[PDB]
C-alpha cells in the first residue's frame, strides 16, 4: 500500500499549488476521517505517515481535561501522571495503530478530502499570489457576471470578484469582456472566491493616473483628493509642492486628451480636474465651479458648510440631483 | 536500577546475571540487547529503573537518550523521550540527562522516561535560567592550564616541553600539524593524563575518528573521561553523529558554567567524513572537496572559546600532513590561520627517534601574555631567541637533553641562564 | 485493450456503487432485490495512451471514464437473492486482485 | 465485582494495578461510554441494598 | 519603540524584560527571535514602533532592512519593504533607512515599514536630488588624515611611524602586505583608534572576513 501512497504523492496534478508537505497533511486528514468513520465512537486520530518513504503508524488523541464526556478522547489531569504526560493539553499518544487506509469507504473519503484540499490549495495560492496587485490595476476577462457579484478570469486558474453594489445600471456586463478596478479587500479565511475588486473607490482614478500621467509617481506633484459619484461626476483635486509646475495645466494633457482618455476608460464619466486650496472655503468654492456662491460659511460644532448660491448660473450650480454639490459634501 | 551500573559491567557479568535470572540464552546476542533483555526482566520484577545519558532531538519532535559507552549509537539501549518534555523543561540536543525509566508497554521497544532527576548535573529549575551558547561573549585565554606534574618521568618531560613551547589555557584553540608516524597518539595520551591529574574539576573528553580499534580500546580504559570514538568500520554518518552529540554536550556543559576541553584526533579525517556525508553543492575544490563540506568542520573547531560570563571551552584538534592526498593539504591550509595555538611535529626529528619531535621554531601561541607572569614570559622569549637560530633536530636535542637533568621547568629556565 | 474489473463505473450514482468494494466486487453477504451492479467490469472501447497518471487522476479528478462502455454485468431483471460466495479464476501471468 | 463500585472511582488507580494496559482501560471506558455513565462519580446511596 | 535600543541591550536585559512582560520562556531561543517576540508583544500593546538599518533589494522587487549588529543577516529582525517605496522614494541597495514599523498581520512574519523618517541620515526630498556613484569624477588624495595624536604612548608611536612612512588621505587606496604572525591586527586597531579620535566626523567602518 505504501507504494501506492508514494505514487499518489509523486503524481499529483499540481505540484506547485499542492506542495509536498501539503500532500502529507491532506493524506493525514483523509486517514483521520477514515479512522473516525471506522470506529462507532468519536475518537480523533493523527497519522504522521512517514512523510518520505515508509508507511503509516497512527496514534490516538486523548485531550487532557478533567471532563469525562466522550471518554474515548478524555484523560483527567489527576489520572495522567503515568506515562510522564505531566501536561494539561496535547496527550496525542500512540495507543491506536493498525489502521486500514485503502478500503472502499476509506478510499472514497480520501478522494473527497483530496478534492477539498486541492480546492483550498488553489484558492490560497491564487489569492496570496494575485493579492500583491492590490493597489495596482489588475486585468483579466470575466468568468461569469452573476447577480450578487461578477467573477473574472485573471489568468491561469486566476479568479477575482467585483461586487454588485459597486456596479452601475449603465455599466454593462456579459462573460467575455475584461473589466478592471482596484483590489480593495482580501479575505483569505473565507469559503470561496475571496479576491474582492471594486471600481467606485476614488483612489482608483489616482492609480489610473499613475499609468498615464507622468507627473504623478515621482512625488513632484501631489494628487490629494478625488470626489467620485460613479456615473455622475469624477473630479480630482491635485497639489504641487514644487515651484515650476501647474496643478491643472499639465495633468489635463493637451485640450482634453489624457483626461478624456481616462474618462472613457472609466466609462465616459464627466471628469473635471479641480484645484483644492489649503482652506475648505476656497475648496468648496472650486468644487462647485464654474458658478458663483453668495455665502460660504464653516461650522465646526455642526460639522457643516453653508453654501448659498446666487442666481445667474444655476444650470452649472446644481445639475442632476445636485451633482455639482454632491461631490463637495462627499 | 541504574543503567550505568550494568554499563560498566563486562559482558561476562551480564551473562552470569542473565543465567542467574533463568531465561533464554542471552550470551548469544549483542551487549546492547543483552542489557535490554536483562533490564526488561529485572523491571518486570524490580523497582523503578534509573538511567542516564545524552539527549539527541529527532525531526519527529521526540528525543533519544543514548550512552557514550556505545558512543551515542542507536539501539535498544536508548531511552525514548516525548516532545512534551522538550516543551516543559524545553530539552535540547546534547543535554546530559539522568532520570527514572520504565519498560515499554504493548508494542513499544524503547524505555520511556518518567522524571528528570538531573539535567547536565544540575537542577531543571536552574536548567531554565541559563545562557545561550553563541549568545555568550567570547574572550581570550585568561587562565593557563598547568601541564607540568613535577615528577619528571620518562614521558612527563614531553608535556613539560609543551609548557615552554606553546602554553595552553581554558578557551584556547589548539591545532597539531604532524605527518603520519610522528608520535602524536601518546602525545595526546600524556597530555590527557597530565590535565586529568592536575585538573580533576574540568570535564575532559576525547574524540577519535576513523581510528584503529586497538587505540580506542587502550584509551577508553587508561585515562579519565567519557572516551567516545568512531571506528572506520562505520560510515561517515556515525562519525558526524559523534561529532554532533559530543559538541552539543560540550556546548550545554559550558553553558552550565563548566570548563570543557575536547581532544580530537584527527580533524582531517573528521573533515573528510563531513565531505563524504554532505551532499555535493556543485562547487568542487582540488581533490573532490566541497566548499560547504568545510563549513561544519569550521563550526566544530570554532565552537571553542573562553567565556566571560562563566565556564570555557578549549579544543585541541590534530591535523595530518605529508601523507600525499589533496584533501590533507587543502584542509590544513584552510585551518592554518584558524587556531591560535599551533603545535608542529616534524617527522625529520621523529626519524632520529628523538621524542617528542616538536618543531619549536615553527610553533607558538598568540596572546600568550595572558597565561604566564612577566618573568615567565620573558624567560620564554629569551629561550626562544636562544634556540631559534639552531636547526630542528639539534634544537630538540638541546631542549630534551637540558630538560633531562633539571626537573622543574622554572629550574630549567634558571639553569638555562 | 483488455477489459479490467476496476471499480471505475461512470454514469451511475455512488449509492448504486456502494454494494461493491474497492476492487469492484460485491461484499459477501450483501442482498440485492432488483437490477443492480455486482461486478465492476469495464472495457476500453478506444485507443492506447492510458497512462497510470491519467488513471490516478481520473479516480479523483477529470472528466468521466472515456472508454468503458459499462460492460459490467448486472443481476438480471426480477431475480433477487443474497450473495453468499464468489469464485474467481485468473490466467497465469495476471496478478491476483485483493479478493482473489 | 459491581458496576456501582466501579463507576464511583477514577482510573488513576486502574493503572496502578499491573496488567492494566491499553486494551483493558479503553475497553472499560468505552463500554460505559455506550451506557452514558461516566468513570468517576459522586453518590452516597451505596450500596442499596447489598 | 526604537529597535536599536533593544539592540544595544545584552541578552540578559532582554530576558528580564520578557519575564517582566509575563510570557512564555523567551531566554530559550535566539536573540533574533527574542527581540522579535518581545517586539511583537510590546507592539500588541504599545506605540508606533521605530526601527533603523541598511536596505538590500531582493530579486522579487521588495527589500529587507537589516541590522549591522547581526552583520546584515536574514532573520525575524528584518524589516520588509515593498517595491512601492522603491518606486516612490526609489530606494537602493545599501541605503541607511530609519522609520516607523508595525507588527505583521495575519500570516506575515516580517515587520512592515510605515514611513521613512531618515534616508542615509538625510531628507527623502534631498534623497532624490543626489549624484550617482560611478558618475562621479574621481580625484587624487587632497586632504591628508592626521594619525598622530601627540601623546606618545606605548602604541601611538606605531601610528606615528605610518605618518612618516606612507601618509594617507581621504580617497586613497591602502594595501597592507604582511605574512601571518606580523602584528597587523592591533595595527589596524591603533589606526582605527587614532582616526576615530582625530576625526569623529567621518563615518568609520571595519570589515573582518573569515
Ligand atoms: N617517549 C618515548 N619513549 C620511547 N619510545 C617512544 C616514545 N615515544 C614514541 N616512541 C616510539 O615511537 C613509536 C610510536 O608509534 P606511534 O604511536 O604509531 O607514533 P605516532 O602516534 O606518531 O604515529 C613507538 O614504536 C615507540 O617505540
Ligand atoms: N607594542 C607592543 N608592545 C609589546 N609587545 C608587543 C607589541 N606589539 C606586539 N607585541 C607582541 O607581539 C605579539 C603579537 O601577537 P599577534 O597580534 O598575534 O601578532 P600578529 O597580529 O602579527 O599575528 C604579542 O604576543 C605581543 O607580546
Ligand atoms: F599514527 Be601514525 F602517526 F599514522
Ligand atoms: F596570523 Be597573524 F595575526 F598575522
Ligand atoms: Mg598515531
Ligand atoms: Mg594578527
Amino acid at each position: 500500500m505504501n507504494k501506492e501512497i508514494l505514487a499518489v504523492v509523486e503524481a499529483v496534478s499540481n505540484e506547485k499549488a499542492l506542495p509536498r508537505e501539503k500532500i502529507f497533511e491532506a493524506l493525514e486528514s483523509a486517514l483521520a476521517t477514515a479512522t473516525k468513520k471506522k470506529y462507532e465512537q468519536e475518537i480523533d486520530v493523527r497519522v504522521q505517515i512517514d512523510r518520505k518513504s515508509g508507511d503509516f503508524d497512527t496514534f490516538r488523541r486523548w485531550l487532557v481535561v478533567d471532563e469525562v464526556t466522550q471518554p474515548t478522547k478524555e484523560i483527567t489531569l489527576e489520572a495522567a501522571r503515568y506515562e510522564d504526560e505531566s501536561l494539561n493539553l496535547g496527550d496525542y499518544v500512540e495507543d491506536q495503530i493498525e489502521s486500514v487506509t485503502f478500503d472502499r469507504i476509506t478510499t472514497q473519503t480520501a478522494k473527497q478530502v483530496i478534492v477539498q484540499k486541492v480546492r483550498e490549495a488553489e484558492r490560497a495560492m491564487v489569492v496570496d499570489q494575485f493579492r500583491e496587485h492590490e493597489g495596482e490595476i489588475i486585468t483579466g476577462v470575466v468568468k461569469k457576471v452573476n447577480r450578487d457579484n461578477i467573477s473574472l478570469d485573471l489568468g491561469n486558474n486566476a479568479e477575482a470578484v467585483i461586487l454588485r453594489e459597486d456596479m452601475l445600471p449603465r455599466e454593462n456586463f456579459r462573460p467575455g469582456d475584461r473589466v478592471r478596478g482596484v483590489l480593495y479587500s482580501v479575505r483569505p479565511e473565507a469559503r470561496g472566491a475571496q479576491l474582492f475588486v471594486t471600481r467606485s473607490k476614488p483612489e482608483m482614478l489616482i492609480e489610473l493616473f499613475r499609468i498615464e500621467v507622468p507627473e504623478i509617481g515621482e512625488e513632484v506633484i501631489e494628487i490629494k483628493a478625488a470626489a467620485r459619484d460613479p456615473g455622475s461626476r469624477a473630479k480630482i483635486a491635485v497639489k504641487t509642492n514644487d515651484k515650476r509646475i501647474d496643478p491643472v495645466g499639465a495633468c489635463v494633457g493637451m485640450r482634453g486628451a489624457r483626461v478624456q482618455a481616462v474618462s472613457t476608460e472609466l466609462g465616459g464619466e464627466r471628469i473635471d480636474i479641480v484645484l483644492w486650496d489649503d482652506n475648505p472655503a476656497q475648496f468648496v468654492i472650486n468644487a462647485m465651479a464654474p458658478a458663483d456662491v453668495a455665502s460660504i460659511v464653516v461650522d465646526e460644532d455642526k460639522h457643516t458648510m453653508d453654501i448659498a448660491v446666487e442666481a445667474g448660473n444655476l444650470a452649472q450650480a446644481i445639475g442632476r440631483n445636485g451633482q455639482n454639490v454632491r461631490l463637495a459634501s462627499q | 536500577m541504574n543503567l550505568t551500573e550494568l554499563k560498566n559491567t563486562p559482558v561476562s557479568e551480564l551473562i552470569t546475571l542473565g543465567e542467574n535470572m533463568g531465561l533464554e540464552n542471552l550470551a548469544r546476542m549483542r551487549k546492547q540487547d543483552i542489557i535490554f533483555a536483562i533490564l526488561k526482566q529485572h523491571a518486570k520484577s524490580g523497582e523503578d529503573i534509573f538511567g542516564d545519558g545524552v539527549l539527541e532531538i529527532l525531526q519527529d519532535g521526540f528525543g533519544f537518550l543514548r550512552s557514550a559507552d556505545s558512543s551515542y549509537l542507536a539501539g535498544p539501549d536508548d531511552i525514548y523521550v516525548s516532545p512534551s518534555q522538550i516543551r516543559r523543561f524545553n530539552l535540547r540536543t546534547g543535554d546530559t540527562i539522568s532520570g527514572k525509566i520504565r519498560p515499554p508497554k504493548e508494542g513499544e521497544r524503547y524505555f520511556a522516561l518518567l522524571k528528570v532527576n538531573e539535567v547536565n548535573f544540575d537542577k531543571p529549575e536552574n536548567a531554565r535560567n541559563k545562557i545561550l551558547f553563541e549568545n555568550l561573549t567570547p574572550l581570550h585565554a585568561n587562565s593557563r592550564l598547568r601541564m607540568e606534574r613535577g615528577n619528571g618521568s620518562t614521558e612527563d618531560l614531553t608535556a613539560r616541553v609543551l609548557d615552554l613551547a606553546s602554553p595552553i589555557g581554558r578557551g584556547q584553540r589548539g591545532l597539531i600539524v604532524a605527518p603520519p608516524k610522528a608520535g602524536k597518539t601518546m602525545l595526546l595520551q600524556n597530555i590527557a593524563q597530565s590535565i586529568a591529574y592536575n585538573h580533576p574539576d574540568c570535564v575532559l573528553m576525547v574524540l577519535l575518528i576513523d581510528e584503529r580499534p586497538e587505540e580506542v580500546t587502550e584509551m577508553q580504559r587508561l585515562v579519565k573521561g567519557e572516551v567516545v570514538a568512531s571506528t572506520f568500520d562505520e560510515p561517515a554518518s556515525r562519525h558526524v553523529q559523534v561529532a554532533e552529540m559530543v559538541i552539543e554536550k560540550a556546548k550545554r556543559l559550558v553553558e552550565h558554567k563548566k570548563d570543557v576541553i575536547i581532544l580530537l584526533d584527527s580533524i582531517t579525517r573528521l573533515a573528510r567524513a563531513y565531505n563524504t556525508v554532505v551532499p555535493a553543492s556543485g562547487k568542487v575544490l582540488t581533490g573532490g572537496v566541497d566548499a560547504n563540506a568545510l563549513h561544519r568542520p569550521k563550526r566544530f573547531f570554532g565552537a571553542a572559546r573562553n567565556v566571560e560570563e562563566g565556564g570555557s571551552l578549549t579544543i585541541i584538534a590534530t591535523a595530518l600532513i605529508d601523507t600525499g592526498s589533496k584533501m590533507d593539504e587543502v584542509i590544513y591550509e584552510e585551518f592554518k590561520g584558524t587556531g591560535n595555538m599551533e603545535l608542529h611535529l616534524s617527522r625529520k626529528i621523529a626519524e632520529k627517534r628523538v621524542f617528542p619531535a616538536i618543531d619549536y621554531n615553527r610553533s607558538g601561541t598568540r596572546k600568550e601574555e595572558l597565561l604566564t607572569t612577566q618573568e615567565e614570559l620573558q624567560k620564554m622569549w629569551i629561550l626562544r631567541k636562544i634556540i631559534h637560530p639552531m636547526g630542528e633536530i639539534d634544537a630538540m636535542e638541546f631542549l630534551i637533553n637540558k630538560l633531562a637533568m633539571t626537573k622543574t621547568n622554572d629550574d630549567f629556565f634558571e639553569m638555562m641562564k | 485493450g483488455p477489459e479490467e474489473i476496476t471499480a471505475d463505473i461512470p454514469n451511475v450514482g455512488e449509492a448504486a456503487l456502494s454494494k461493491l468494494d474497492e476492487s469492484g466486487i460485491v461484499y459477501i453477504g450483501a442482498e440485492v432485490t432488483g437490477g443492480d451492479i455486482l461486478v465492476g467490469k469495464v472495457t476500453p472501447k478506444g485507443e492506447t495512451q492510458l497512462t497510470p497518471e491519467e488513471k490516478l487522476l481520473r479516480a479523483i479528478f477529470g472528466e468521466k471514464a472515456s472508454d468503458v462502455k459499462d460492460s459490467s454485468l448486472r443481476v438480471p431483471n426480477g431475480v433477487s437473492g443474497t450473495v453468499i460466495d464468489v469464485q474467481v479464476f485468473t490466467r497465469d501471468g495476471v496478478e491476483k486482485d485483493k479478493r482473489a | 465485582h459491581y458496576i456501582g463500585d466501579l463507576v464511583q472511582r477514577t482510573e488513576v488507580e486502574l493503572l496502578k494495578t499491573p496488567n492494566l494496559g491499553k486494551k483493558s482501560l479503553t475497553e472499560i471506558k468505552d463500554v460505559l461510554a455506550s451506557r452514558g455513565l461516566s468513570l468517576g462519580m459522586r453518590l452516597e446511596n451505596w450500596p442499596p441494598a447489598s
